[PDB]
């Protein structure tokens, strides 16, 4: 009854813009299905959707807590939500794993090689994996991990996936209060709306009011791990949490997101995979032909150019702005770790994104001990 | 099917899972019933 | 049993079958037997590559 009395959420309460279809609205809802201020003049309500869901199908029988959250709400709540009313532990390690929203397809030694150290580093850390939430693309492929780690051993890894509310499919299906609501994992492929994944442990639904709309979680999604990594770690020396944000594939956003990463006080080390393709191919050609940081000569230069312009089709001068935002992230090189198929680029996931996190620390090596400590990691 | 007609942007009709479902179960096929579980197939709205 | 630890009980009964499961599949792969069966299968591959 607290989350109730203590969390919000919004809904869609507008003069009907039609736009482009009579029907959709300025939040894209059927013109009779309603019932920021800006243009959907959304008004503020206690919550009705939250509780513990049971995942139908997809094989192993998986039940993951849930709540949907205004996207205006501030950390302490939500962090002390997940503390007390879930039942968990402040964790040692924070992931942040970002890619494309497109579903897309790696090498399948790539694929196998990036779960196993995924699965392996959320187990001997204790750390939170946060994703996108719904079942699209990176997310999919950690659910496929969470299947195999899940498949071969007993673990209870912890994946804290952020979610847009009104873009899940069978929103109605989520509806109660502190309710086991069961849920489909069918998709059906004509929907535009995406469902949840199966293999998830708890979920911060952001409403904004729209529906079918992204947007609606990562300024909130950022400012939970800031929180968190502001929050003191039980070593008591001296340090906060540490933050690691691995990236596979990714679109031009996903650059920004990395800018905004490098470019905060503390800084977050940036792991980042190759052979996925599309952002993450691009930022290990920029990394290997990089010289002294933003020291880049012309013709790798104009082979960052055509190549931008060539994988993500874009203008000659969207390439040339997505190349001084490739060139204000390459400023800060020395927090980029690339992960390497093959070569000696670690030959794990693991070794690059422990090794990432005590260089980007940057502390003492006491710190650094008693981080491994508190990680639980002899070898490294 | 698992490798090829369980692929990736496969296009399902509504209701052919669950008639071959019925197909699979009185044919006794347990590894095609594990096949249609673990492919979104819920024996609660199944079972009339 | 009351509904509320009617449904401790239950999922009490899911972790254990689970890791009943599991444990067999985990002390049939420790198998010498099977360390035996599963490697020469892989030699052969090696042989003709």
């Amino acid at each position: 009854s607290w989350i109730e009395r203590a969390f919000y959420k919004r809904e869609c309460v507008h003069i009907i813009p039609s736009t482009k279809d009579p029907h959709r609205c300025c939040c894209g809802r059927l013109i009779g299905q309603h019932v920021w201020s800006i243009s959907k003049h959304t008004q503020l309500s206690p919550t009705d959707a939250f509780g513990t869901i049971e995942f139908q199908g997809g094989g192993h029988s998986n039940k993951a807590m849930y709540v949907r959250v205004s996207f205006d709400t501030k950390p302490d709540l939500l962090l002390h939500l997940m503390t007390k009313e879930w039942q968990l532990e402040l964790p040692k390690l924070l992931i942040s794993v970002h890619g494309g929203l497109q579903n897309f397809e790696l090498q399948p030694k790539l694929k196998q090689v990036f779960g196993k150290g995924l699965i392996k580093a959320a187990m001997t850390t204790g750390a939170w994996i946060f994703t996108g939430g719904v079942n699209t693309g990176v997310i999919r492929h950690v659910g496929d991990a969470l299947k195999d780690h899940a498949s071969k051993s007993r673990g209870k890894i912890c994946t804290i996936g952020i979610a847009p509310w009104g873009i899940v499919e069978n929103q109605e299906d989520l509806i109660g209060r502190d309710v086991v609501r069961p849920y489909q994992t069918m998709s059906n492929p004509m929907s535009k709306l995406t469902v949840l994944n199966s293999m998830h442990s708890h979920f911060i639904l952001a409403d904004n009011g729209t529906t079918g709309k992204y947007g609606a979680e990562v300024k909130l999604r950022r400012q939970l791990e800031k929180h968190i990594s502001l929050q003191k770690i039980n070593t008591r020396i001296g340090q906060g949490v540490p933050v690691v944000a691995l990236i596979v594939e990714g679109g031009p956003n996903v650059i920004s997101i990395v800018l905004e990463y490098l470019r905060d006080t503390p800084p977050v080390p940036v792991v980042v995979c190759d052979g996925s393709g599309r952002a993450s191919d691009i930022l290990a050609f920029g990394h290997k032909y990089s010289e002294e940081g933003g020291l880049i000569n012309e013709s790798l230069r104009d082979q960052l150019l055509v190549t931008i312009q060539k994988t993500f089709t874009y203008t000659r001068t969207q390439a040339q702005h997505l190349f001084i935002i490739l060139m204000e992230c390459m400023k800060k090189k020395e927090l980029i770790t690339v992960f390497r198929m093959g070569s000696e680029g670690h030959q794990d996931i693991d070794l690059a994104i422990l090794t990432a996190l005590l260089k980007g620390a940057n502390a003492s090596a006491p710190d650094q001990l008693s981080l491994a400590l508190a990680w639980n990691r002899v070898d490294i | 099917a698992r490798s090829q007609i369980f692929i990736y942007g496969q296009q399902w009709p509504v209701g052919s899972l669950e008639q071959a479902m019925l197909d699979a179960l009185v044919l006794d096929r347990v590894d095609f019933v594990k096949l249609l579980i673990e492919n979104g197939v819920s024996m609660h709205r199944f079972l009339t | 049993i009351t509904d509320d630890e009617l449904k401790k009980v239950h999922d009490f009964e899911e972790q254990c079958i689970e890791e009943y499961f599991r444990e067999k599949d985990d002390r049939f792969n420790s198998s010498n037997d099977e360390r035996i069966r599963v490697t020469s299968e892989r030699v052969e591959n090696m042989s003709m590559r």
